[PDB]
RNA sequence: ACAAAGAGAACGUUUAUAUGUAAUUGUACUAUAUUU
């Protein structure tokens, strides 16, 4: 039905993403079609399913705490408006650097079924809740 | 290839060798 | 001198010309623009 | 691999040798790929070194019209889809109309 | 960038975006670096930033040892209310020199750029150049500093303060570990490293090369840093005191005997009239880009508001070393004006380098449990090196 | 945008540097063979080092004369020996004397300082720098260890000089057809072989040569119709 | 998926793995070792283990116009294998090959074809090389070992199982505009519903003309193939889209006479039988020909005697009909020499076109469409005996010419009929004067001269 | 033969190209396929 459907589409659009033009690496291109197959991907399911949230109320958060740390400040900010967004979006920018170190830590695999649908979503769980005191 | 660069002299006409008999 | 039979025998024929009525073109190089100062705009706009 | 082996054993003389043909042709003014003709007597070699012109003027010399400066009329010979025989046809320089203006005399 | 081209040229050149980003290392000071020579305010501001918080960023994490000359710092405090005297004019050369700089050799992407923190290093580089006659001062000279002949030199220039005491070389973690600060020339074919001589006595951090000399040469150190630091200067001045400098610099080829000629392989003496110079400049303005950050709990907050200097080697130690920084220049200068350590046109015959010893020796019995009695002394040299115009 | 090195697009890329760019300058073949350098067959490597900046008034002519000896002087070196890889790179900093560094078949890299004297020029001193090096430093690379280990190599050494860019002028861009005036004997027989499936049948052709066959019935007929 | 055009027969000859159909394979690949031999953007089915898809070709870095038509289908493929060879690893055309793919965002897996060459040893550089072009791990290849498959083509499969989620998405999206309309309408049945059987049509003709000019004006005008409007000149096969109130695919091709073989790569080794080899299946022909030569030569009528032996229907397409001085009822030889001794192939009907004019492209449309229908015809078993009673009734035929009797009962087993011979138990078949003569009388009052051609077949009565 | 290339094609010629039947010709893992 329309549940696989979105149910894998959530898990997928990083997969189809990683194939930004290169699409060859260890995992990035196997545990890709692991859960393609949806066999023992249980874990890897509701493993990126958490990562989401956590980069999306991340993503709402801080927007508006750096819409607002500009709107509620106020004293030189008019006058200084580039020194702060420049400086936040890097904050927002080097977020991304979960991504080289859970598309690494997926390939530092040779994905197996589980022992890679294991190893591997117990680590991005690992990677969301370092951005739980990351959200502090 | 003591020797073979005898080609185009004129325009060759140039070397910087000295014969060695041993 | 030769007539040259062919488009490629022509086209170097073409080449020699080019040696006798610019031969200072070749003797050296015509301007070594290559080696002096190449990343010279770097600085003062 | 398999039955196109080419191992390290060779063909071992396969066909044309070394001066048997090709320094023979080399030294008469031939390329080395000259050995590979079809026949050759001693009086077919004569007549590969172009020793002779077997070319011939249209008309007598002292009777001849257009001006043909270093061309006679070559016969071309080119085989048969094998080697069973040969045509042979006369081939002709082309014979430009010249239309030079002299200064000497002030006309064309 | 040309200034440079043994760094750059060394450096990985990374590339995952349209911006070919190449890679930086913090613990060397290719951010120092990268900071002196550009003249380009994108890239001379952020990195500045992003070294300025990453401190913040790893301060807020471990255990800092700061004040811990805590009676001092009353006494050290009294310095900085006097230095906003000399620091009044250093800014004001700089302030119309990045400015009024309509010319072709220095040009920076906005002209009119305003005086910002960023600005004092690749402004310090023009007012160098400004004292000397010449461009450049600091490569043609690097000519005449070969590595290894420096080494040597500065090896046995230790030994006089301690002669059979040290043996041979710091373990070579220390030797790795000086590498980091000394940048990176052409390793290429016979030829060799040649040195700047913000290597050799850089008195703008703990980064001289017999500065870095002392602080782990001589084995009578302890934890306690003041018998590191007041020693330290001690190797600071001779390489580069201009006397010397030039008395010990020999040519590229002078050190693996490559031309049996030379123009003159010893350092010409025009020249080395330069990096004392070099050396002495915004000497005031040094003590205020260390004091400003010196104590670590002002650290906190104090800099992103005070005009002052960030770097990353301040982390290594907030104010038990970095602050115990505001002692060793104290004895310096009262050595120099007792000594006569500025005039000296020969500065190597066992009584002069005899001496040094005592200004430690006399110091450090002091500094042991009297620290207070040491203060009142080097109190004074701070109205010495500087006048008010 | 128009394509300069569009036949040399298929050759390696040289080592593309700040002095060592003119290993990519079009030479034209009647620059080349203007100079026909010889360097000892046990020479493997030739490296020209000079500066930029230049504070001595000496060092300012030194840095040129070694500046013209890779424009000119080197390449050939390479085109010609193609056992020999030529490489000067300029060191972006203040010096006196620029070096050249010779190696050999055996590691034995070798040193000449580029120390020319005072009242020479700009062609002379050349001749005086490129003399210490063919005769003097290369020439005394014929005191190896193992003359046979060391020439193993020779026979192994990979070409060298395709980086190199050669404009064959009016020349013929085949080594066979620049040569067109000699008779080789250098073909290997395998080699000259034809095999093009009818080999001896186009071969008469281009030779235009019948070979003994026999006339086709076609040409009596004609002859008979070109009567009268 | 489409495959890459660095020069070679690679990109040509990992197609030769992937063509699947019914009892002849596709086998397009032209791997002639000549510095690239493909010419168009060849597109046709592939099969895995699994994963079916259609890989495409995107050839042609030679003519100053020709690598233009790979852009098209380069953009309509939503992937990309870029492949390269072990003999030159690294250039500038291999490189801006990259940027493009990246400025494009397709996606794109490396694989490194010709992996035998190398020795056991020398691999860390042939890959590494590889690795560093931006594209990723470059993943082991090769045609000739049959390697390089079951693990890198197995491996692009990610990208099916999110196309055929993309596709069915799509499928519960177009339906929500399936009401009016304007569209989405059949094109919900055009998708699925849509169960015909690929009315084939076949451009056939002489090559001279870049005559798949006409192919490429029905396709829309759009320029899929190259025009060889140069000289004499080359082109691989093509299939496209399939609409005209149907589903009818068009293809293309070359003809030449045998004396005229230029020696192979236009012949016996591959393009006249390659052309042939799919006109024996091809539904329909379009016997094309260039107007302003004239009449058709001798050899352009022997294309459709072939067609006609095939059980095909034809047409004949005077194709550059607008460069010809409009000669109507001179150039109208076409319409005459298809009647003058032609046996057969007459009653066909010779359409007339132009490919920039457009002359009658749509009229052509119909004349094909109206083939098929009589391509496939079943007349009623008593309609034809109560038939040819009436013509054995008046015919000439004097019995000694066929001691034959009354044709029995004629059915029509498919679209070629049978005869059944009045209880003769003897000598079983009739004249070529007395056969034709049958099937000229069918076309006639049944009007199957669609297809003026079938294959009557004749047999006793047994015991 | 014609067209094509080649020559700033007033024409003369030498190559590359499929036309007419012009017109002569001929066409009954050791196995178990193949020579039409
Ligand atoms: N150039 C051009 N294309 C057109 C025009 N009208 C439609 N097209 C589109 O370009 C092609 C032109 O052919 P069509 O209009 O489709 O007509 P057709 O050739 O009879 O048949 P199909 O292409 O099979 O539909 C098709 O892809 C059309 O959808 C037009 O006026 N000009």
């Amino acid at each position: 039905a329309a549940a696989a459907a979105a149910a894998a589409a959530a898990a997928a659009a990083a997969a189809a993403a990683a194939a930004a033009a290169a699409a060859a690496a260890a995992a990035a291109a196997a545990a890709a079609a692991a859960a393609a197959a949806a066999a023992a991907a249980a874990a890897a399911a509701a493993a990126a399913a958490a990562a989401a949230a956590a980069a999306a109320a991340a993503a709402a958060a801080a927007a508006a705490a750096a819409a607002a740390a500009a709107a509620a400040a106020a004293a030189a900010a008019a006058a200084a408006a580039a020194a702060a967004a420049a400086a936040a979006a890097a904050a927002a920018a080097a977020a991304a650097a979960a991504a080289a170190a859970a598309a690494a830590a997926a390939a530092a695999a040779a994905a197996a079924a589980a022992a890679a649908a294991a190893a591997a979503a117990a680590a991005a769980a690992a990677a969301a809740a370092a951005a739980a005191a990351a959200a502090a | 290839r003591p020797p073979t660069d005898r080609d185009f002299p004129a325009t060759i006409e140039e070397y910087e060798l000295a014969k060695h008999h041993q | 001198e030769e007539i040259p039979k062919t488009p490629h025998a022509y086209k170097k024929l073409l080449e020699k010309q080019s040696y006798t009525e610019e031969r200072w073109k070749y003797t050296i190089e015509y301007l070594f623009r290559k080696y002096e100062a190449d990343p010279p705009e770097l600085q003062d706009k | 691999f398999s039955t196109f082996a080419l191992n390290p054993e060779t063909s071992r003389a396969p066909h044309g040798p070394p001066r048997g043909l090709i320094n023979r042709y080399i030294s008469m003014g031939l390329p080395p790929w000259a050995a590979w003709c079809n026949r050759v007597n001693r009086h077919a070699l004569y007549r590969m070194s172009d020793v002779s012109p077997r070319s011939f003027l249209p008309k007598a010399p002292h009777e001849m019209d257009v001006i043909w400066m270093n061309e006679r009329v070559r016969e071309r010979v080119r085989t048969s889809r094998q080697v069973q025989h040969v045509y042979r046809q006369l081939k002709y320089p082309f014979v430009k109309t010249g239309i030079h203006y002299s200064d000497t005399l002030d006309h064309w | 960038m040309s200034v440079f081209p043994g760094l750059c040229g060394d450096v990985a050149t990374t590339n995952y975006r349209v911006f070919l980003g190449t890679l930086p290392n913090l613990a060397v000071e290719e951010r120092f670096l990268r900071q002196v020579q550009p003249v380009f305010p994108w890239y001379a501001s952020r990195k500045h930033v992003k070294e300025q918080a990453s401190e913040f960023l790893e301060i807020d994490l471990a255990s800092c040892d700061p004040e811990l000359l805590l009676r001092y710092t009353h006494v050290y405090y009294v310095r900085r209310q006097l230095y906003d005297e000399l620091v009044d004019r250093q800014l004001t050369l700089m302030e119309t020199g990045k400015a009024a700089k309509v010319a072709d050799s220095a040009l920076l992407t906005c002209l009119a750029q305003v005086n910002a923190a960023i600005t004092p290093r690749l402004q310090y580089e023009l007012h160098l150049l400004q004292q000397a006659k010449k461009a450049c001062r600091v490569p043609r000279r690097r000519e005449l500093n070969p590595d290894a002949a420096l080494e040597a030199h500065d090896y046995l220039c230790m030994m006089r303060v301690v002669e059979e005491d040290v043996g041979g070389i710091p373990d070579a973690e220390m030797q790795a570990r000086a590498y980091l600060p000394r940048e990176v020339l052409e390793a290429k074919v016979k030829e060799l490293a040649a040195m700047i001589f913000g290597d050799g006595g850089s008195a703008t951090k703990g980064t001289g090369a017999a500065l870095e000399r002392k602080e782990q040469k001589l084995l009578q150190r302890m934890i306690p840093a003041d018998y590191n630091k007041v020693g330290a200067v001690e190797k600071l001045r001779p390489v580069d005191v201009t006397a010397l400098y030039r008395f010990t610099g020999e040519r590229v080829c002078g050190r693996p005997a490559d031309k049996p000629f030379a123009r003159a392989l010893w350092g010409h003496v025009f020249r080395k009239v330069g990096s004392h110079p070099l050396y002495l400049q915004r000497a005031s303005l040094y003590w205020a880009r260390h004091s400003g950050l010196d104590p670590q709990s002002a650290t906190s907050a104090m800099p992103a508001d005070l005009a002052t200097a960030v770097c990353v080697q301040q982390a290594l130690f907030p104010a038990l070393k970095y602050r115990c920084q505001y002692l060793y220049t104290s004895p310096d200068i009262a050595r120099q004006q007792w000594r006569t350590g500025h005039v000296v046109p020969l500065l190597r015959l066992f009584p002069l380098l005899g001496a040094p010893a005592a200004e430690d020796l006399a110091a450090q019995l002091v500094v042991e449990g009297e620290w207070a009695k040491l203060g009142i002394e080097a109190d004074t040299n701070l109205l010495h090196d500087t006048v008010l115009r | 945008t128009w394509d300069e090195l569009e036949p040399f697009k298929g050759l390696p890329k040289p080592k593309v540097q700040f002095g060592n760019e003119a290993a990519e300058v079009i030479w034209p073949y009647a620059l080349l063979l203007e100079n026909v350098i010889k360097v000892h067959p046990y020479t493997k490597s030739i490296y020209v080092y000079y500066s930029q900046r230049q504070s001595t008034p000496l060092g300012e002519l030194a840095a040129r004369v070694a500046k013209r000896v890779s424009q000119a002087y080197l390449i050939p070196i390479t085109f010609h020996n193609s056992h020999v890889y030529v490489e000067a790179e300029m060191l972006l900093e203040y010096s006196e004397t620029p070096w050249v560094v010779v190696h050999c078949l055996d590691g034995t890299h070798k040193l000449i300082p580029v120390k020319p004297q005072a009242g020479q020029t700009v062609k002379e001193g050349a001749e005086e720098v490129l003399n210490g090096i063919v005769s003097a430093c290369n020439e005394i690379g014929s005191a190896v260890k193992n003359p046979k280990e060391v020439m193993r190599l020779l026979s192994e050494r990979p070409l060298q000089n395709q980086y190199v860019r050669v404009n064959y002028q009016w020349y013929g861009d085949t080594p066979e057809e620049r040569m067109s005036h000699l008779v080789k004997w250098d073909y290997e027989p395998e080699e000259v072989v034809p095999q093009l499936r009818n080999r001896t049948q186009h071969v008469l052709d281009w030779m235009n040569y019948d070979g003994n066959l026999p006339t086709h019935n076609s040409v009596r007929v004609n002859i008979h119709r070109e009567a009268a | 998926v489409a495959i890459v055009g660095r020069m070679n027969s690679g990109k040509s000859s990992l197609f030769n793995l992937l063509c699947e159909d019914p009892t002849m394979p596709a086998k397009k690949n032209i791997v002639k070792d000549f510095n690239g031999i493909t010419r168009d953007c060849v597109e046709a089915h592939a099969a895995l283990d699994d994963l079916h898809f259609t890989v495409i070709d995107t050839p042609g870095l030679l003519g100053g116009k020709l690598v233009e038509e790979a852009f098209r289908t380069v953009e309509t493929a939503d992937a990309a294998i870029f492949v390269t060879a072990v003999d030159e690893d690294v250039s500038a055309e291999e490189h801006d090959l990259i940027q493009y793919l990246a400025a494009k965002k397709m996606p794109t897996c490396l694989l490194v074809n010709k992996m035998d060459l190398v020795p056991e040893e020398e691999e860390a550089l042939v890959l590494d090389v590889y690795n560093r072009l931006g594209l990723g791990k470059a993943v082991p290849f090769s045609a000739r070992k049959r390697e390089g498959l079951d693990m890198l083509s197995a491996l692009l499969e990610p990208l099916y199982h999110i196309h055929a989620m993309r596709k069915v998405e799509n499928d519960w999206d177009i339906e929500d505009l399936a009401m009016a309309g304007d569209e989405a309408a059949m094109e919900e049945i055009r998708d699925r519903n849509c169960t015909d059987r690929y009315i084939r049509v076949a451009i056939v003709g002489r090559t001279n003309s870049g005559k798949t000019s006409l192919v490429n004006r029905l396709v829309g005008y759009e320029r899929n193939r190259a025009a060889d409007e140069s000289n004499t000149t080359r082109d691989p096969i093509e299939i496209a889209c399939m609409y005209k109130g149907r589903k009818l695919k068009l293809i293309d091709t070359a003809g030449l006479a045998r004396q005229r073989y230029r020696t192979d790569r236009e012949f016996l080794s591959r393009i006249h039988s390659l052309s042939l080899n799919e006109i024996r299946y091809a539904h329909v022909v379009i016997v094309v020909f260039d107007a302003t030569e004239g009449h058709p030569n001798k050899y352009d009528m022997s294309i459709l005697h072939k067609v006609a032996q095939e059980g095909r229907p034809f047409v004949l397409c005077a194709n550059k009909w607008d460069a010809v001085l409009d000669q109507s009822a001179t150039a109208e030889a076409i319409d005459f020499k298809i009647k003058r001794q032609v046996q057969e192939v007459k009653y066909s009907n010779a359409v007339v076109v132009s490919a920039h004019t457009g002359m009658n492209l749509t009229l052509l449309m119909d004349q094909v469409l109206e083939l098929y229908d009589t391509w496939n015809k079943r007349v009623r078993r008593s309609e034809l005996t109560k038939f040819w009673r009436k013509l054995e009734k008046s015919v000439i035929i004097p019995y000694h010419v066929a001691r034959v009797g009354r044709i029995t009962q004629i059915s029509t087993r498919p679209p070629t009929f049978l005869l059944q011979l009045q209880t003769k138990k003897e000598e079983s078949q009739l004249p070529k004067a007395l056969q034709e003569m049958m099937k000229n009388a069918i076309t006639e009052e049944f009007g199957f001269r669609g297809v003026p051609l079938r294959l009557v077949q004749e047999v006793k009565d047994s015991n």
